[PDB]
RNA sequence: AAAUGU
RNA sequence: GGAGCAAACCGGAUUAGAUACCCGGGUAGUCCACGCCCUAAACGAUGCGCGCUAGGUCUCUGGGUCUCCUGGGGGCCGAAGCUA
RNA sequence: GCCGCGGUAAUACGGAGGGCGCGAGCGUUACCCGGAUUCACUGGGCGUAAAGGGCGUGUAGGCGGCCUGGGGCGUCCCAUGUGA
């Protein structure tokens, strides 16, 4: 079936009368390694169950990822509010270049080569949130014709 | 026949307001006179033509429809239909999360029923005089917010509002969900975010009624039997 | 004044696909034309029809879109998802034959003027010709 | 100089036989048989979750510490197999298994890489009748590896011989048993081989 | 009227 | 030129001190002409001109077959969009 | 190297065992490029983060609406020489 993924925990804080009192937040990534990936983040008391509910709200924004063996259509470019991600496409065996981050998305969609740069802020999660935007906006020499046509 | 024709649109069902109005409802607008914006039924019948192309279709292949509607204009009138339509509805007051935590709330009639379930049971005696009222005063809420919405078992396919400026929560938790909505809209609100529209006066009753009392009769034409024509024009009017 | 007007055009329908009109009236030129064409010739606009307006001419131009889509905002996917102009009065950008774009992998389309005209990034490589780039769209 | 000392460490370690002794690392007890945990006084103990740096990395030694070489003359191949045509990295594993002393473990004169050396070292192998001693050789197709005549004899080449009758050699190998040959066919393609090893990482790697 | 705190 | 006010200055109080705050005094200055100086939270902390992209409401000022429409200003809430 | 370790239980000092990494090499210092999209042509910003000139008028300069011609300067193509 699916494969999980975390990319991102991390340990806030709201703070109390005496004392500082806590919350756990992840990022997880969900693929199939076919061209299905998901991505949702958790936010929970503790550790897991957040991990838990991550994967839980990862399933959700799934994603069509058109691949034209291991790669993408064409090549885009998002910005989500200051971050910015720069995804290219790439000949066979090139691999897959990027950050940690985005790599850990475009695997579990397939992708053996493609070309990328983070651009902007380098947050992970509003990264993240990012590259999602990207595969939802790819489009295939197919999808493109459906609308460049009459009725 | 199914239908109704504009001679039965001379209740209000024409428009009643503007300028407390959305620039979207364009094209189902057709001039302004007396200030009040006006909108052409040519169309409003063109999107019933083709709402209830989708209505009946849905219904006769046994869906389900939700019912909201909290105008004082347009409370009891819904109540009626979806219990004449042996529909799920909601007359009173609408809560968030019912259908996009409808898992959650859905465990709320279950207590209803759980409590229902000690009406005649030998235990209401057996069951302190203090406690015996505050579950009955327990009750009588729960049966007020959840009346129409015993109903269902599971979330409807489509969804029917007398204002979708109002129920736009609703509307919302419903659009997120992939699920039909259908509505009685005026100029109040707006369309786009709606998929099937009934373009008229969402409120002053005859509108209501007329639309609603006749929709119902749509369902059973596709379900079995379209018995006598339903309670309406009482002190309405 | 307008020191660009072909950006303008570009722009004006730009601004009004954003919210998703029939129709995008624009001051004509025999150049505003033939650029527009193509626009219709790939199909990224119904098209368009000279008209005049208030006894000056102008070009409606039909705006394509595509499937009233569902879930919370409906709004239908743009043909013109991207258009920017490129070649400019405040830096003119021209290219040889071979220095010529390959816009969104092919699926984007250039527009040049040429020794031959409004050719595409497409049409100027095989006449084999390249001139001033005016803008890329997809 | 090669690496030369405790091997054993190494099949384990990494986590996986790698089969770098003679019998021994194919003989009930390859340093990890017995205890197939990292070495050293940390051994038996839960590790932690690796970086993607970690991951990347212990992938590439492994590769490196089977075909066991510099990792001077390691990367100098990587580079040339990025620099190359099409896949310009999988290729890779064409360019280590084309050094010599490579195939002379493949071509079972010997059974440990570490003893190949030593024979083309000691210049015990020949290639097209000529005397090579260099176990850097990027041997291509139709080139042929066969024992000198000072050296057809020998106790060690004739058993490190004979033992081979069993098995299908390499597609891109051939072997005249007795007549003490063999000859590069082809290059292995990635198929031709499945290592232990997920080459993608070391490219990966490569790319710091 | 009302200062300060390695 | 100088009424009122008021840096500086003197005095009375407060205070540990009070070259401050509050109080009684008070000179330049504040006002006029001419000539210099050229600063500033000189602020919408938002340079100028043109085009394009929902509406609602309040107002100043024009014109209109004076509802309403339209023009040019001065504010509020706001479509889409922008923004950390 | 930065963030920082040492206050009688230091994986951060010193030695030891063990481990990781290269190997006739391993480190260090100095310097150039990268990462730095941090001078941003490709490829950035100026309401509150550093950044709109206090406000005009205007010289040079930059930029320029709609049509048809001539010139073909820029620009575009071909051929050729040159590009050791
Ligand atoms: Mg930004
Ligand atoms: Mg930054
Ligand atoms: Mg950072
Ligand atoms: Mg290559
Ligand atoms: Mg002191
Ligand atoms: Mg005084
Ligand atoms: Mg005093
Ligand atoms: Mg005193
Ligand atoms: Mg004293
Ligand atoms: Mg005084
Ligand atoms: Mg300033
Ligand atoms: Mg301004
Ligand atoms: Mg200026
Ligand atoms: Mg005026
Ligand atoms: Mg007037
Ligand atoms: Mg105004
Ligand atoms: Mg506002
Ligand atoms: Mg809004
Ligand atoms: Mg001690
Ligand atoms: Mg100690
Ligand atoms: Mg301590
Ligand atoms: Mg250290
Ligand atoms: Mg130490
Ligand atoms: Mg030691
Ligand atoms: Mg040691
Ligand atoms: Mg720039
Ligand atoms: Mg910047
Ligand atoms: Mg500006
Ligand atoms: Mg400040
Ligand atoms: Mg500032
Ligand atoms: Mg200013
Ligand atoms: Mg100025
Ligand atoms: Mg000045
Ligand atoms: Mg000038
Ligand atoms: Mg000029
Ligand atoms: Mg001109
Ligand atoms: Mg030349
Ligand atoms: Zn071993």
């Amino acid at each position: 079936d699916f494969e999980e993924k975390m990319i991102l925990i991390r340990r806030t804080a709201r703070m109390q009368a005496g004392g500082r009192r806590f919350r756990f937040g992840a990022l997880v990534v969900v693929g199939d390694r076919q061209g299905r990936v998901g991505l949702g983040f958790g936010k929970a008391p503790e550790v897991p169950l957040a991990v838990q509910k991550a994967g839980y709200y990862a399933r959700r924004n799934m994603v069509e990822v058109p691949l034209q063996n291991g790669t993408i259509p064409h090549e885009i470019e998002v910005e989500f509010g200051a971050s910015k991600i720069v995804l290219k496409p790439a000949a066979p065996g090139t691999g897959v270049i990027a950050g940690a981050v985005p790599r850990a998305i475009l695997e579990l969609a397939g992708v053996t080569d493609i070309l990328t740069k983070e651009l902007g802020s380098r947050n992970p999660i509003n990264i993240a949130y990012a590259t999602m935007e990207a595969l939802r906006q790819l489009r295939t020499k197919a999808d493109v014709e459906r609308l460049r046509k009459g009725e | 026949e199914i239908t109704v024709k504009e001679l039965l649109e001379a209740g209000v069902h024409f428009g009643h307001e503007r300028k407390r109005w959305n620039p979207k409802f364009a094209r189902y607008i057709y001039a302004e006179r007396n200030g009040i914006h006006i909108i052409d039924l040519q169309k409003t019948m063109e999107e019933l033509e083709r709402t209830f192309r989708f209505i009946e279709d849905l219904a006769m292949r046994g869906g389900t429809i939700l019912f909201v509607g909290t105008k004082k204009q347009a409370q009891d009138i819904v109540r009626m239909e979806a219990e004449r339509a042996g529909m799920p509805y909601v007359n009173q007051r609408w809560l968030g999360g019912m259908l996009t935590n409808f898992k959650t709330i859905s465990q709320r009639v279950h207590r209803l029923e759980e409590l229902e379930a000690l009406f005649a049971s030998p235990e209401i005696e057996e069951r302190p005089k203090k406690e015996q009222v505050r579950l009955k005063h327990e009750l009588e809420r729960l049966q007020k917010y959840l009346s129409g919405f015993r109903l269902l078992k599971r979330l409807p396919d489509a969804i029917f509002v007398v204002d979708p400026t109002k129920e736009a929560i609703a509307v919302r938790e419903a659009r997120k969900l992939f699920i039909p909505v259908i509505a009685l809209a005026d100029t109040d609100s707006d369309p786009d975010l709606v998929d099937y529209i009934i373009p008229g006066n969402d409120d002053a009753i005859r509108s209501i009624q007329l639309i609603l009392s006749r929709a119902v009769d749509l369902i059973i034409q596709a379900r079995g039997g379209v018995v006598e024509p339903s309670p309406s024009y009482a002190l309405v009017q | 004044m307008l020191t660009d007007p072909i950006a303008d055009m570009l722009t004006r329908i730009r601004n009004a696909t954003r919210v998703y009109k029939e129709s995008t009236d624009v001051p004509a030129s025999r150049f505003k034309e033939e650029i527009l064409r193509i626009l219709a010739r790939e199909g990224f606009i119904k098209g368009y029809e000279r008209v005049d307006v208030d006894g000056k001419p102008y070009l409606r131009v039909y705006l394509k879109y595509g499937p009233r889509r569902q879930g919370p905002d409906p709004r239908p996917e743009q043909v013109i998802h991207h258009i920017r102009r490129i070649s400019k009065p405040g830096r003119r950008v021209y290219v040889g034959v071979k220095e010529i774009p390959r816009v969104r992998r092919g699926l984007g389309i250039a527009i040049l003027s040429t020794s031959k005209g409004v050719l595409t990034d497409r049409e100027a490589r095989k006449l084999g010709v390249g001139g001033e780039l005016i803008c890329e769209v997809w | 100089g090669r690496y030369i000392g405790p091997v054993c460490r190494l099949c384990r370690r990494e986590g996986v036989k790698l089969y770098l002794k003679g019998e021994r690392c194919y003989s009930p007890k390859c340093a990890m048989e017995r205890r197939p945990y990292p070495p050293g006084q940390h051994g038996q103990k839960r590790a932690r979750r690796p970086s993607d740096y970690a991951v990347r990395l212990r992938e590439k030694q492994k590769l490196r510490r089977i075909y066991g070489i510099s990792e001077r003359q390691f990367r100098n191949l990587f580079e040339e197999a990025s620099k190359k045509k099409g896949v310009t990295g999988s290729v890779f594993l064409g360019l280590l298994e084309s050094r010599l002393d490579n195939v002379v473990y493949r071509l079972g004169f010997a059974v440990s890489r570490r003893q190949a050396r030593q024979l083309v070292r000691h210049g015990h192998i020949t290639v097209n009748g000529r005397r090579v001693d260099l176990p850097s050789y990027r041997v291509r197709p139709g080139d042929e590896i066969a024992v000198a005549e000072k050296s057809r004899n020998l106790e060690l080449i004739r058993q490190n011989l004979e033992a081979m009758k069993g098995r299908k050699v390499g597609p891109w190998l051939s072997l005249d048993v007795e007549g003490m040959k063999g000859k590069f066919l082809r290059l292995p393609d990635r198929e031709d081989l499945a290592l232990p090893v997920n080459e993608q990482l070391v490219i990966e790697f490569y790319s710091r």
